[PDB]
């Protein structure tokens, strides 16, 4: 019943600036803290950002310099933009949300490539 | 900077034995506060998106079977799996999600024979 689903561009060109939605349905997301992670064999499990039921919103200080987040509740969308792509960035990029009151507490996305080339 | 990290790397168990995979932080993720541990597990097949079976160190999340025990606090959580089975052959991660950025383990590659 819940999903969270992540559309993005597929591959792109460097030096060129991404942009994804999370799409998602069966919750409310002033209830639910929605995180982008994305995964990588070589790079691993990365933490991006997040936003809060409350519209707070967090950053990986380490990449904060070329991300965006941002939400749409009436839209029950959350939006990602990165700038300045590098082939480094090729991953699988997630939306993942967490809060109470649902079947589960959390509920990780499909995922989305983002072949960066 | 909170450096998560997972042992072993890999490991080859067999089918109803007992599995003790650790997870260890660079700083204690014990809130003093609510007292709570802010550490997730999660389990990942292949071509799957990762799924929580812990929360808060010790919670299971909803649909989550008994053999799945996570323990510990503070620095070092340890994730257990009672009576291990085929299907639970997998990718085990943990997460802190104390601070920002919630970094997250290695991972550990479990192997089921
Ligand atoms: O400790 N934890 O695993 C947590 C704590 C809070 C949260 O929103 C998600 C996971």
């Amino acid at each position: 019943q819940v999903q969270l689903v992540e559309s993005g561009p597929g591959l792109v060109a460097p030096s060129q600036s991404l942009s994804i939605t999370c799409t998602v349905s069966g919750i409310s997301l002033s209830r639910y803290n929605v995180h982008w992670v994305r995964q990588s064999p070589g790079k691993g499990l990365e933490w991006l950002g997040m936003i809060w039921g409350g519209g707070s919103i967090e950053y990986n200080p380490a990449l904060k310099s070329r991300l965006s987040i941002s939400k749409d509740n009436s839209k029950s969308q959350i939006f990602l933009k990165m700038n300045s792509l590098q082939t480094d960035d090729s991953a699988m990029y997630y939306c993942v949300s967490y809060g109470y009151g649902g079947d589960r507490f959390s509920y990780w996305g499909q995922g989305t490539l983002v072949t960066v080339s | 900077d909170v450096v998560m990290t997972q042992t072993p790397s890999s490991l080859a168990m067999s089918v109803g034995q007992k599995v003790t995979m650790s997870c260890k932080s660079s700083q204690s993720l014990l809130n003093i506060s609510n007292q709570k541990n802010y550490l997730a597990w999660y389990q990942q097949k292949p071509g799957q998106s990762p799924k929580l079976l812990v929360y808060f160190a010790s919670t299971r999340e909803s649909g989550v079977p008994d053999r799945f025990i996570g323990s510990g606090s503070g620095t070092d959580f340890t994730l257990t799996i009672s009576s291990v089975q085929a299907e639970d052959q997998a990718d085990y991660f943990c997460q802190q999600h104390y601070r920002a950025p919630r970094t997250f383990g290695g991972g550990t590659k479990l192997e089921i024979k």
